[PDB]
């Protein structure tokens, strides 16, 4: 059981820590170009 | 106050909303000058505040040359 299963909890946390990042990638991202998304608003608001 | 008036889309935030300039004031209490001033002799909120200030001195000196000359 050592051998079998304990091939596959290396190949379950494999996965599932993988996926996990993909959900900070999306907020990390978008928080500098929404500091873009002031700034080229901005520009018009200098004129 | 740029994205007071980047979402709430004020292009110039002299026309920025009641509210969304008080609540700026309850944030930020050093803008009392730049929005409720009645004449300020620096002009607000302008990328040429300080050349518009020069350009004042250019013309009032020309009308007090130009009707002196008079």
């Amino acid at each position: 059981r050592s051998t079998g299963r304990s091939a596959l909890a290396v190949l379950i946390r494999a996965c599932r820590r993988i996926q996990q990042q993909l959900q900070r990638t999306r907020r990390a991202l978008f928080q500098r170009s929404n500091a873009v998304l002031t700034s080229l608003h901005h520009v018009r608001m200098l004129l | 106050l740029t994205e007071a008036c980047a979402a709430e889309r004020v292009v110039r935030p002299h026309q920025l909303s009641p509210a969304a300039q008080t609540a700026l004031l309850r944030r930020f209490p050093a803008l009392e000058g730049p929005l409720r001033h009645p004449r300020p002799v620096l002009q607000p909120f302008d990328i040429a505040a300080e050349v518009a200030f020069v350009a004042r001195i250019q013309i009032a000196c020309l009308r007090a040359l130009g009707h002196s000359i008079r």
